[PDB]
């Protein structure tokens, strides 16, 4: 497969098929136990991070890579400066998405700037069945994928998502990882940075700049967490 | 000399000196994750292989950064990261949160190399498990289309790895079997009585 996309230019992952029902009734236990959805516009640059309460069971960290865009945009040096310390519970998760150039070695100093280590490697493999480009100066290999970086700080699913490739200047990440992420029922306090519009989900926070409307309210958001339900993982039933 | 070439040794005590530079040097390190200690990792004598081109490195599990480290302590730079999805042969895919679907297998550059053939492959591989810890194949065809008819060198391999323009390191291999005149010459020298 890689001495025929040299000849075709099909993507070996081109090639890949096929890409326990109970994963629905987990599945329906995510959606009962979710959050309604909430949201604010912010400048994630100005904005201090700390009036986001409480702390989060789950981060999920997608900054605007330059490298998005070949074809404000936040450099690794602005990523690094992120007090999400200041902001992840004792026991929490976060799930950074580092590109495929550098950001796969300062996305792990990140990491271990902010207390995680690193325990799972997802990698976006992305088809170009639809259409059989311009090379990094860096690059060795023409660049395929993406990888989410997985980091726990404190005491089902397959490592891969295979989904074609977006058009030129997409810059969504596939909606599957919110699933890997449900599927794991860390806790229920979930925070997307750098999400916008059309990421808003039930059962997260949703801070960028780009978000058009805001319903954020820190008392009316930590009330969801209050006593009994501090301590649900997301994924079993409502406390009556 | 173009056939292939090995040399059954321990890594850590033969003198890789003799061996010359390589335009690619592959590693697939028997990670503590026989292995070998951090230290002894740390300690390979990998930048006298190389004064311009790439390594490749297989890495797992914490290695992941480990790996990252002894690749920067060496003298590389990490430019790229090779991951093989593992299937069957029906093209199916087959740490403790998530199950392993891939392997990486990082890339590093050293010096300034010259005329290779950049952006022929992609940084993904799709081929099947045939045994246990063994490596895919089409790792060598790509190797190949980007620095064709260089020499290579490979640490860590089995008798299966040998392959033409490759001299196999590892403690599997079946005795020491060498073309190059250089490289019999200051094996030779180096070891007269043939005993690393
Ligand atoms: C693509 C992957 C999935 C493939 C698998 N990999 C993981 C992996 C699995 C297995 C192995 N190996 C298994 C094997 O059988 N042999 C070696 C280890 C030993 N080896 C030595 C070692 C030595 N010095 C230390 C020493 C010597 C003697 C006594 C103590 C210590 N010197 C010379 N060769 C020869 C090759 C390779 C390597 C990597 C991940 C990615």
């Amino acid at each position: 497969y890689c001495q025929h996309f040299v000849d075709t230019g099909h993507r070996p992952q081109n090639f890949i098929r096929d890409v326990r029902e109970l994963i629905r009734l987990k599945d329906e236990l995510i959606a009962k136990s979710n959050t309604p959805p909430m949201y604010l516009q912010a400048d994630i640059e100005a904005f201090d991070i700390r009036e986001l309460t409480p702390k989060f069971d789950v981060i999920l960290l997608e900054p605007p890579l330059e490298e998005y865009y070949r074809e404000k945009c936040w450099t690794w040096d602005d990523i690094m400066k992120l007090e999400i310390d200041e902001i992840a519970a004792p026991r929490s998760f976060i799930f950074l998405w580092c590109g495929s150039g550098e950001g796969l070695d300062l996305g792990r100093v990140c990491l271990r700037k902010w207390g995680y280590r690193r325990c799972e490697d997802i990698c976006w493999i992305k088809t170009n069945k639809n259409n059989p480009k311009t090379l990094d100066p860096k690059a060795v290999f023409q660049r395929t994928k993406e990888h989410c970086l997985m980091g726990i700080k404190g005491t089902v699913d397959i490592d891969l998502i295979i989904t074609e490739e977006p058009e030129i200047g997409n810059i969504e990440k596939p909606v599957e990882i919110f699933h890997i992420i449900e599927h794991f029922c860390l806790g229920r306090r979930r925070l997307h940075l750098f999400g916008r519009d059309s990421t808003i989900r039930p059962g997260w926070l949703t801070v960028g700049p780009t978000l058009t409307n805001s319903n954020y309210n820190a008392e009316t958001y930590a009330s969801y967490f209050s006593a009994p339900n501090s301590y649900l993982t997301g994924c079993t039933e409502e406390i009556e | 000399l173009f056939p292939p070439q090995w040399i059954c040794c321990d890594i850590r005590y033969l003198d890789v000196s003799i061996l010359g530079k390589f335009a690619v040097v592959m590693a697939d390190p028997p990670w503590d994750i026989g292995t070998l200690t951090d230290d002894e990792m740390r300690r390979l004598n990998i930048p006298v292989l190389q004064d311009d081109g790439f390594l490749f490195l297989w890495v797992t599990g914490r290695a992941m950064e480990l790996g990252r480290e002894c690749l920067n302590l060496w003298g590389y730079e990490r430019v790229d990261e090779i991951i093989w999805v593992k299937t069957n042969q029906l093209q199916r895919i087959i740490g403790h949160w998530l199950n392993h679907g891939k392997e990486h297998c990082l890339v590093g550059v050293k010096g300034n190399p010259q005329g290779f053939n950049q952006g022929l492959d992609c940084d993904v591989i799709v081929a099947e498990v045939r045994s246990t810890s063994h490596k895919p194949d089409e790792i060598y065809g790509m190797i190949e289309r980007l620095s064709p008819g260089t020499r290579k060198i490979e640490l860590f391999g089995r008798p299966h790895n040998v392959q033409p323009n490759w001299i196999t390191l590892g403690n599997q291999l079946d005795g020491i079997h060498l073309l190059d005149p250089d490289v019999v010459a200051r094996f030779k020298q180096r070891y007269p009585d043939g005993i690393i």
